């Protein structure tokens, strides 16, 4: 399963990691200590 | 009632105001301190609501300005009809108005 | 024969360009009557083209592989007429203009409001100043030596 | 001088516009201007439109200080009346704002102190290298 | 004694932050009060970017030109 | 004519007169000496 | 918020204050000019930054001087 | 007094002057049937915890996305099919 690895990582970097980063950085943007 | 309501000789025809440039306003009828004076002269050139603050003089100005524009349009029409007269193939176009 | 360029009176591509343009004009000359006015204008343009190519032949122009007059602006005497003899004729005329408009600006520099002579040019003063720049190079030379060319702030 | 102690005075006759207090009044400060008009007349209010201020005392609540002072300058220059506006935070504590001494700021009233004032020409300010790696800037010495 | 230049003396400017820096001007008037920091009122032939031809200058921000 | 010579002395009127004369000069030169690329008169 | 610092080249013409649409500036008594007054700036926290004060300052360069700085809701011209 | 004639600056009632009115907020009671409400209150309580909902949505959406893309046969999306055609030569032989 090595021709299937692009199918794993292109969503995981391009859809999932952007959701993670956008959510985390939006929380960091609006935080207040 | 709707009278004629005109007045005789409100403005003296002379080239004195041709000489002094930017005569039509307070801050331009002094002379160029800078080169912005020229641009503000041409920019406020037809801003008749800025020159004189009454609708009488403004309305006379725009009326005679419309006459100048009509003279220009008639001159342009004369040009087109004349270039169609002496500098044209209008007869040859009438003879064959599909390949000429 | 400098820069690997055959002269234009000897270049076959130059004559081919001449013949091509002449045929292009003659193909437009056939549509008109031989005595008509468009035909006479086309024939005048044809003689203009022919003597233009002859004159580019005789004036030492060099033609490349494309077959077009190239200008050798390096300094070779054979081609001074391409750049330097016009160039001096520019720097004269240009230096006329700047020596006039400068001199005028010095002649209206000592007025009360000297800006109303920038937009309303004194034609007598300007006509007196215009021919001062005829022999401008000696005036500019001497004013450089006398220090009157550069303001001392 | 003692401030003027903003009362519950009436407001101009206005049919309502889309230029009022959206959220800068709910959670932040909003402003209020009071002017004594000798007669009832029409005036162009700064939030767009045209209101009719009443005779005697009037009160108009605006969203920021520039609206208040623009209206105030138009009042003082066109209707020649004496305006004075406040700033009301959403918990209260109405702050007297405009004259701050009773007389308008163009008049040199004594008592008001020199704040924001350098005793030097503008080009004698030190360079940024002098104040580098320091919280101060080149215009606070 | 009247301090500074005279009411028609020609002067040049040594103020770095001025429009007429290293440019000559005409002293309109000098305020004789020894408490005004910039008494020397100068008049210049050419306006600045604010379309203003005059400003008050200091005594040490000015230099009596020898012309 | 007084104050017409001041108007004709103004920068645009004077510029259009000078450049009309100059352009006619260049135009008639190019009629007389068309298609010039060298100065062969020395 | 902003930083409206003024300098001693002011002549007391009271135009910076008559242009100010937020009452940042106010003339105070002073002894450095013919007019015997100078334009302070207490309400710098109300400054929008419009620089009408220095588009009306008739000095060689400027006396009133707006240095744009930390922008608050009062300095960002916000009615919301 | 906010309810006076053209008085809109009651200082103690600063919610009516600032415009803190609920334009459409109805305080009317629960309209749903209480058993349906209890069902939804018990079955959706697991999703109430935010810090455990953000993590769950991240690690569930990414899981479902990296899974359904992996086991997607060559009928849904053509990128997982392949060329399914003889590869043509490029210009200049292939270069
Ligand atoms: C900055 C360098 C760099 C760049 C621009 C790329 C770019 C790319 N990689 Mg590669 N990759 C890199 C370094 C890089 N890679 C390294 C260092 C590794 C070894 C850990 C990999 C291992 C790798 C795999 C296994 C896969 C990609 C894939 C991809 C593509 C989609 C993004 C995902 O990847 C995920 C990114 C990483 C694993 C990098 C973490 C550091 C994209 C063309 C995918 C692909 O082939 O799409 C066609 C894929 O399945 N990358
Ligand atoms: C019935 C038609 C009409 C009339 C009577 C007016 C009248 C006026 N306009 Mg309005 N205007 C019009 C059409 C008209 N405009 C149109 C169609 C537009 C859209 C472009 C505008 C946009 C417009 C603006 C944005 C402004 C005005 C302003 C003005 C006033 C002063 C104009 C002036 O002094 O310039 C005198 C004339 C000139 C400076 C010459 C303009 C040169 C043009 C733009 C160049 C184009 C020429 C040509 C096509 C290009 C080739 C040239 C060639 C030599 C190379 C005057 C009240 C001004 C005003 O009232 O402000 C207070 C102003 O700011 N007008
Ligand atoms: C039935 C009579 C009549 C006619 C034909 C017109 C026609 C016109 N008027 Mg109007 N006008 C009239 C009555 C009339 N007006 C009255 C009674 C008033 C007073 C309330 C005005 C006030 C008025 C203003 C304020 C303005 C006009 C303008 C115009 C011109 C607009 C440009 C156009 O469409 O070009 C089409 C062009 C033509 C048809 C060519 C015109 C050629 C003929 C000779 C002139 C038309 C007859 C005219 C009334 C003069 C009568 C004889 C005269 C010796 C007394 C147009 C020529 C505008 C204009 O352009 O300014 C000059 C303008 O600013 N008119
Ligand atoms: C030769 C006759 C003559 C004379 C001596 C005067 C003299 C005067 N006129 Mg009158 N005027 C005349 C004819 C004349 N006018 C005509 C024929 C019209 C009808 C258009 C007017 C309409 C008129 C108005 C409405 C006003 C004046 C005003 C004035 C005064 C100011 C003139 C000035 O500075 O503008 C000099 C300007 C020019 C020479 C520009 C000429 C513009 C022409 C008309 C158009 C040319 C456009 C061109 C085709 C397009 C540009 C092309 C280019 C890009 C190559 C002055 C007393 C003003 C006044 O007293 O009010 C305070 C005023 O408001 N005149
Ligand atoms: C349709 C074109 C048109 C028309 C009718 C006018 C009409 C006018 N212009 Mg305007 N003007 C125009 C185009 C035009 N302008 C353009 C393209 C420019 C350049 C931006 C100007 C710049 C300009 C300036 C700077 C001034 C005028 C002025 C005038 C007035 C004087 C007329 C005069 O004395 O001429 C009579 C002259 C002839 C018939 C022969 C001219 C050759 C009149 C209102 C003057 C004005 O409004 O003063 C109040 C003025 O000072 N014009
Ligand atoms: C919109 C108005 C307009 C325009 C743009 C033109 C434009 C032109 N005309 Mg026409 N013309 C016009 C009105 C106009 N004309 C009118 C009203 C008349 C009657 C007096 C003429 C009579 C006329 C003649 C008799 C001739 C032209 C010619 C020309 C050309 C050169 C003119 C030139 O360089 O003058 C020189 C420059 C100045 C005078 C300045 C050009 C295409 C010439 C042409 O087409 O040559 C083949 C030509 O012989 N025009
Ligand atoms: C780019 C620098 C440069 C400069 C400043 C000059 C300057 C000059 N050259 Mg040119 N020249 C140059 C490069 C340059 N040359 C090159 C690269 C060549 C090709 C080898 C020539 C070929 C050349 C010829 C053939 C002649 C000059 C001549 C001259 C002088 C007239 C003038 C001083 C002429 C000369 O010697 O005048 C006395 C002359 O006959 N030059
Ligand atoms: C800056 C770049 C540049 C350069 C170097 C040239 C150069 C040239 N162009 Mg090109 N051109 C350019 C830009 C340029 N052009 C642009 C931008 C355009 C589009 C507007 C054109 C469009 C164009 C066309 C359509 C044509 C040219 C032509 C020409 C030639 C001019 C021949 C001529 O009439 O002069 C002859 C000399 C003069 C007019 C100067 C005379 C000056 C007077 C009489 C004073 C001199 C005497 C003085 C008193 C001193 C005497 C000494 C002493 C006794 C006192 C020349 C090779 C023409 C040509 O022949 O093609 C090659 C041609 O047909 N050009
Ligand atoms: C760069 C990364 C990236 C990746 C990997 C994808 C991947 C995909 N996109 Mg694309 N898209 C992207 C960026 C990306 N997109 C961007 C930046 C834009 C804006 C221009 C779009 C705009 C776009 C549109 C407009 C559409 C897609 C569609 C699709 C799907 C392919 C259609 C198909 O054949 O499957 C068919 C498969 C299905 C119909 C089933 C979908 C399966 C879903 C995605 C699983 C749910 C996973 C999870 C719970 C939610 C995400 C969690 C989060 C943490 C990421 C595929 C999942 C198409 C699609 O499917 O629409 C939904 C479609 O219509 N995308
Ligand atoms: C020869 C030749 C050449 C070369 C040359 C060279 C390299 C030169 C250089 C030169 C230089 C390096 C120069 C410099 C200069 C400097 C200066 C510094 C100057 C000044 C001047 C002046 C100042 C003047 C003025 C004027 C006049 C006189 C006129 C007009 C007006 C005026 C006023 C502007 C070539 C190869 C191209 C080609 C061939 C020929
Ligand atoms: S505008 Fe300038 S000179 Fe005038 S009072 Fe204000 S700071 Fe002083």
């Amino acid at each position: 399963t090595f021709n299937n690895l692009p199918s794993i990582f292109v969503p995981l970097v391009g859809l999932v990691f952007p959701a993670i980063a956008m959510a985390s950085l939006f929380l960091h943007i609006q935080k207040n200590k | 009632e709707v009278k004629i309501l005109v007045d005789r000789d409100p403005i003296k025809t002379s080239f004195e105001e041709w000489a002094k440039p930017g005569h039509f306003s307070r801050t331009i009828a002094k002379g160029p301190d800078t080169t912005t004076w020229i641009w503000n002269l041409h920019a406020d050139a037809h801003d008749f609501d800025s020159h004189t603050s009454d609708l009488e003089e403004i309305s006379r100005k725009v009326f005679s300005a419309h006459f100048g524009q009509l003279s220009i349009i008639f001159l342009w029409l004369s040009g087109m009809y004349f270039h169609g007269a002496r500098f044209s193939n209008y007869e040859a176009w009438l003879s064959d108005p599909t390949h000429i | 024969d400098i820069s690997g360029l055959t002269p234009c009176k000897d270049s076959k591509q130059f004559a081919k360009r001449e013949k091509q343009q002449i045929k292009k004009l003659e193909s437009s000359l056939k549509l008109y009557a031989p005595e008509s006015a468009p035909a006479l204008a086309l024939n005048a343009q044809i003689e203009k083209t022919k003597r233009r190519f002859d004159n580019y032949g005789k004036y030492g122009l060099l033609c490349g592989s494309d077959g077009l007059p190239h200008l050798i602006v390096n300094g070779d005497q054979r081609h001074w007429g391409e750049f330097i003899t016009p160039g001096i004729l520019f720097l004269y005329i240009a230096g006329w203009i700047g020596w006039v408009g400068r001199s005028y600006l010095i002649a209206i520099s000592g007025e009360k409001k000297p800006a109303m002579k920038e937009i309303i040019i004194d034609v007598p003063l300007a006509s007196r100043i215009i021919f001062r720049g005829f022999i401008w190079p000696v005036a500019a030379y001497r004013e450089f030596l006398n220090g009157d060319l550069i303001a001392k702030d | 001088t003692p401030p003027q102690l903003d009362p519950n005075t009436p407001s101009p006759i206005f049919a309502g516009s889309t230029g009022g207090l959206l959220r800068k009044a709910q959670v932040e400060e909003f402003y209020v201007i009071t002017w004594n008009s000798p007669k009832e007349q029409i005036f162009e209010m700064p939030t767009g439109g045209a209101a009719i201020m009443r005779e005697g005392p009037n009160l108009l609540k605006l969203a920021r200080k520039e609206q208040c002072l623009a209206l105030g300058t138009r009042l003082r220059s066109k209707y020649k009346i004496t305006y004075q506006f406040y700033r009301v935070f959403p918990n209260g504590e109405v702050q007297y704002l405009h004259p701050k001494d009773g007389v308008y700021p163009e008049k040199a009233n004594p008592g008001r102190e020199g704040v924001g004032l350098n005793m030097r020409s503008i080009g004698k300010n030190v360079s940024p290298i002098e104040v580098k790696f320091t919280g101060k800037q080149s215009y606070d010495l | 004694p009247p301090i500074g230049p005279k009411r028609g003396s020609k002067v040049k400017i040594l103020r770095r932050e001025s429009y007429w820096f290293k440019n000559v001007g005409s002293v309109v008037a000098v305020d004789q009060d020894p408490k005004t920091r910039y008494p020397v009122v100068v008049r210049f032939a050419k306006v600045n970017y604010a379309n203003i031809s005059t400003n008050n200058y200091a005594l040490d921000e000015v230099e009596e030109v020898a012309a | 004519m007084r104050d017409l010579k001041t108007y004709l002395s103004v920068a645009p009127v004077l510029s259009t007169l000078w450049f009309g004369s100059l352009a006619g000069l260049l135009i008639e030169i190019n009629r007389l000496f068309p298609d010039a690329l060298t100065f062969p008169f020395f | 918020s902003h930083s409206v610092k003024i300098y001693d080249t002011c002549i007391g013409c009271t135009q910076c204050v008559r242009a100010c649409p937020t009452d940042v500036l106010e003339m105070i008594p002073w002894d450095g000019c013919k007019a015997k007054q100078i334009a302070s700036a207490p309400r710098t926290e109300d400054c929008v930054g419009c620089k009408r004060c220095e588009s009306a300052c008739p000095t060689d360069f400027l006396s009133v001087r707006v240095y744009l700085w930390h922008e608050t809701t009062r300095s960002m011209g916000l009615a919301y | 007094k906010y309810g006076d004639k053209s008085v809109y600056f009651d200082l103690e009632d600063l919610g009516n002057t600032t415009g803190q009115w609920d334009v459409y907020g109805s305080d009317a009671p629960s309209p749903y049937n209480p058993l349906q409400s209890k069902f939804f209150e018990t079955f959706a309580a697991p999703f109430t915890k935010r810090g455990l909902l953000l993590k769950f949505l991240i690690l569930g959406g990414g899981s479902l996305l990296t899974y359904v893309s992996a086991n997607s046969t060559g009928d849904v999306l053509p990128i997982k099919r392949g060329p399914q055609e003889p590869p043509k030569l490029g210009p200049r032989g292939k270069l």
